[PDB]
């Protein structure tokens, strides 16, 4: 349902992530023997499937505008229950009263 | 990380003390373990932890070293000591050496 | 006396798939890490894998990841490898060992206990 | 009023609150995603006297920040310093858990003097400025920052 | 079932609040071109419909203390999560069986 | 151990938790709300001198905040600013995100010196003082609050 | 299931908590009456239960590793969801499709 | 990835954070626990010079915090206080909200000079730095702290 | 005009259980807490009991704590009290009694009117 | 080449009910916002509503605020006006433009294409 | 907390002054209350908070005091005035006195 | 907000320069758009945000101004240049304005 309208779209994605990584072998876990600040971090690629990439930045291109308006209301300094409150709210649509 | 002995072979008598030494490409502190197995038998272990001996081995048998250079050493042979003798590291994922084997002359 | 006994090798056809079982008795199964071990004839020894004491957590090595399956049974004190996909390399003796509980999950191991091994060849 | 977008056989389409669709399956948390795209990827300019151009100075707004998950690689990357004429600074300190954007190649780096008439520096067209895994509103003095958007999908 | 005991009540209710304007138009929404931290009010005036403010001032009187207890054992230093421990127990009661 | 109120047809009633029938229907997180009423809505006098003698110092316990959503006009406010005998201040700055009362008519600023015994000044009598949005246990630095208490409704259907 | 595997392990357990004290009589829950920072704590002993205490005391030697990991990957401070996130997942298995 | 332990008459079950098996009941947020438990009972040497072996510093990874619940009396206690030769400190101040174990009848003092390699002080084998309520990864200094493990449970109740 | 009529008491065994019953008529029964006190013969005055007046504070004292139940009822203005696992110390002289609410739930409680009283003994 | 057709209008009783459509061919139609505008018996110009891309954001004008209801289809590039409870001061000429899109909703509109407008008439 | 009072018993005639003490074992600044119970008949509320009168109440009783010293006072007997009086704390768990009986001479 | 055009009439011969301004009560920086209209055609746009042309349209048309103060101006008139104008903004809730007719003399 999304059609993209900028002149351009790049249809080449390359990103970086944390994840979890689940397990380790050795003495990584330990803070004393593990990693820098810089290292935590696994990297990928993904190519244009049906113009996946240029929805999406128009996707996020259409949020921010109410994105800054719920921003505006709030008296926290740092946001982080988005997620939580959207799972929340989805679990109490269908399964409550 | 890849396991270096010297010497490969070697062939010596009774009452000679015998030496052996074992090199890393990287820093791995003190975690290294030494073994030795005897043909058609299970490997069985020594010094652990680079300096500790086990329980049940005889006090003949002596490990030392640090960082990079790790040796083993045998202050007097006996017949039944004749065997082939490994070393191992547990810092990253585990890895053996290539192995290194007494003799008579 | 701690006894760890091994069993299931043989003789088995390319493309083939095996199960190998290690039994131990003489001390408390449930309190300890299990691992496996190789040698191919006339070659060096080559760690595999290894569980830990409650099954959470499980470790593969590259030349073997996505191929084979560990797993153990503490009412039994049994141990369980599967093998799957099996090219020629992986003909050799198979051993079962114990180790010292060092780390929290069994990520530093020093095998202080071993069994007989047990042989498995792959060929036409 | 937060929209959000769902993907299914390679497609995206953004569901409707008010309807509620039975196909929808989440049986984790983990399918919760959030990302943050650059600007650069539509093709916006982005030589350094053709950027310097939507940032303005205003007093009278407190700031907000959201977090991140996801991230991108850039190109270019900007790292502001600049003061008053009689020499006092502009821009705030960082505040604790504030780090620069991990991956970027080129960094313009630029010093200088500037008529600063307010107390915050804001985007004239609504986006935000990306950090380490915190989208601000506001500018910080000495760290590295990309200029980009945030979207929240279903995995 | 409340039963105002206060001396007196008053029966008018004149409040303010934030609200969320759902969607604006114009340059409104962007914080360079909208309004400062005061005149993001709406305002309102409510009237005593069955002694309905005297009730809640009663309600408010008779929480303070309980307020209060459960605040003394936390170590936090701002509490946001009230209303979503409260949604939390009123999902998890009843899906049981 | 918080209580609660339901509204239905202009009736309030305060309802635990296993007492809460299936008729109650609650099928979004905006239902629930938090409003903070005064206490001059009440009949209590609001005198400068009449009110300054609820507030006692005390040293030994540490400050607690909760949030608010909603307000009320009120008529009178106060903004205090005390001094020890010897030039040092009495209380502590505000933190970051504390701002006045938005709405009201009237502002009693008060500035002198007094005998300061412990570090916090509390409310002899449990309620809470109001700020921006913010209900907070202690009294802050030079901003204007007003003195009232905390309710938690689940709103109409 | 588990067994425990230390040198030694200790069986009696000697602990501290807080508590909620539901209701309190007196002038105690205001906070101008009430008690100092230590004072607020409640005792109590338990005694080594089949295979209960000692068995308790290797679960959490078993779970560092793994919480270590988890506070790698993530930006905040101060962590307080652990537990809610916990309730939500499993409201989530069940309730759902 | 973290895993939780369930009591029913069989003692500490570990069973899969999947909590099937039917006769599973959870209904409140009271049933869900966090405990710390210490190390010395365990049998670890408690000695001044058999402890400060497991300390080491280091720079380059930023600290984390955790929260308890309950806890358990202690014998032994530590409160360090390191500096550098030349003169400066070696450990950061605590934050806000961060005070001293409540329950152990020894405290061990330390005060003395070091060679600070490191920014940090972190633990050689994994384990937490136990204060009033929070668990840490790093000594902040001059605050009482125990050496210990969590575990997150749920009760039978 | 205040009026307090109780009702109840009697003569029991040993081991048995009571009720007693306050009516209150005058006023709004729905806006102040109620509390319980003893007399013994020839003996000083003691406190029981108490609850509020939204029935979400209960009050016990050490010497019945485990025995005794309080409840009300506004609809009707009624108060009840239950008496379980009676004791010889059990024999005495009971009233209601009403507070002036300086406090939020009724923790410090001011008599203001009182009852008449009802006589409960148990013996052989 | 842009084509933008007008349908739907003409004469209508008072406090009766109306639907109009606009149909839209030549390029992509769910790119773009789109905002309705009408013209009296000869005097200025006044903009009435508008509508956003994907259907999230709706405006409206004080004078018609709970009267009138937008919608868009990009199914069949269409977009559709209804308008109840009709006085007599809505007797104009209808037209639906578009807009570049300069804000993220569509709410800064610099119209660039328009129709031909329709009529409507409503009286005794 | 402990409740002391002295005299336990006074006897005395119309037109004299009667005081009389409560004592406490802790602080509790001026959260107390005074009751008067005729024989054969239930208590009733006099002076409350130390100092304050009730209603309908003649003013010739008065009570002062804080602290751990409270004093109740009577002016002037009168024949309906022979009965118990008692004290109340409600700084903590409440508790009631040992009494004091007045009478003739 | 609200505009003020002015003036409402204009005659001028073929060969003229013609300058209209548009006003504005507030300040909305330099959200300003111009309309033209033949009698019986749908309005056609012009220069936008005070300065930019559109495409496909003369060069003859050129309009400028800020703040409150707008100026547009044609340089020679055409035949079929006579018709109706208005400028209309968008800082706030859009509105039009009223218009200004050219006419032949």
């Amino acid at each position: 349902v999304i059609v993209n309208a900028q002149p351009k779209c790049n249809p080449n994605l390359h990103y970086w992530t944390t994840q979890d990584e689940g397990a380790a072998i050795g003495l990584a876990w330990i803070p004393y023997f593990g990693p820098a600040a810089e290292g935590i971090y696994t990297e990928g690629l993904m190519h244009n499937q049906d113009g996946l990439i240029c929805g999406l930045r128009q996707l996020a291109n259409e949020t921010t505008q109410a994105l800054q308006l719920f921003l505006r209301a709030t008296t926290e300094l740092r946001t982080f229950s988005i997620l939580n409150r959207k799972a929340i709210d989805f679990l109490l649509q269908r399964w409550a009263a | 990380i890849q396991m270096t002995q010297s010497p490969s072979s070697l062939s010596a008598s009774v009452g000679d003390r015998v030496t052996i030494t074992c090199r890393t490409s990287q820093s791995i502190s003190n975690y290294l373990n030494w073994y030795q197995q005897i043909p058609g038998k299970a490997p069985k272990l020594l010094i652990s932890t680079a300096s500790n001996l086990h329980s049940g081995v005889s006090s003949r048998f002596s490990g030392s070293g640090s960082g990079t250079h790790f040796t083993l050493t045998i202050s007097s042979l006996q017949p039944e000591d004749f065997a082939t003798y490994y070393c191992q590291q547990s810092y990253s994922t585990p890895s053996f050496g290539q192995g290194t084997k007494v003799e008579i002359k | 006396e701690v006894q760890l006994v091994e069993s299931g090798g043989g003789l088995v056809k390319r493309g083939g798939s095996l199960r190998l079982s290690c039994v131990v008795s003489g001390y408390t199964f449930g309190g300890y890490s299990m691992h496996w071990v190789r040698q191919a004839p006339g070659k060096g020894l080559e760690w595999v894998s290894g569980i830990s004491s409650s099954s959470y957590y499980k470790y593969y090595a590259d030349s073997v990841k996505g191929r084979f399956t560990i797993s153990r049974d503490n009412a039994k004190n049994s141990l369980y490898l599967q093998m799957n996909s099996l090219r020629a390399e992986d003909t050799a003796v198979y051993y079962c060992a114990r180790d010292m509980g060092y780390c929290s999950g069994g990520s530093c191991p020093n095998f202080d206990f071993w069994g007989q091994g047990t042989t498995v060849t792959v060929s036409s | 009023s937060i929209p959000l977008g769902v993907i299914h056989n390679s497609t995206l389409q953004v569901s409707d609150v008010d309807k509620l669709v039975c196909r929808d399956k989440l049986s984790s948390t983990n399918q919760l995603r959030s990302v943050g795209l650059n600007l650069e990827g539509n093709g916006v300019a982005t030589d350094v006297p053709s950027v310097t151009k939507r940032w303005g100075f205003r007093s009278g707004v407190p700031p907000k920040v959201v977090n991140y998950e996801a991230g991108e690689w850039a190109e270019n990357c900007y790292n502001l310093e600049i003061k008053k004429p009689d020499g006092s600074e502009c821009l705030p300190a960082a505040p604790d858990g504030i780090r620069g954007f991990p991956r970027c190649r080129y960094v313009h780096k630029v010093s200088g003097t500037g008529p600063c008439a307010g107390d915050f520096a804001f985007h004239k067209e609504g986006a935000f400025f990306l950090y380490d895994r915190l989208a601000s509103t506001v500018i910080y003095r000495g760290t590295t920052f990309a200029e980009g958007v945030v979207a929240f999908l279903i995995l």
